[PDB]
């Protein structure tokens, strides 16, 4: 997504894909709607 | 307030926990959020 809108062959690109400091400076982010961020998933040990 | 302070030329730049909202992003621009919250309610137990 990120070469295609550089590339621009795609003006918008919507895909749930995450903002990086290496993909900010390449293409431009609007305000993000939804939270998210890393996250570790865990098995129900007890 | 602070919004009318930085519109007036006063101030160059907000720091503060100013919520994100559509009719101040009409007049100003906020960068990329710090973190992350919402609105909740404080009571007594």
């Amino acid at each position: 997504m990120i070469g295609e809108v550089v590339y621009q062959r795609a003006v918008m690109a919507v895909g749930s894909l995450t903002i990086n400091e290496e993909r900010s400076e390449v293409v431009d982010f609007s305000v993000p709607f939804v939270e998210t961020g890393i996250s570790v998933m865990v098995s129900r040990s007890n | 307030g602070m919004m009318g302070e930085l519109l007036s030329g006063q101030a160059d730049m907000i720091v503060a926990p100013l919520t994100i909202n559509n009719e101040r992003a009409q007049y100003i621009e906020f960068s990329k959020p710090f973190k992350y919250q919402g609105l909740t309610i404080l009571v007594k137990k």
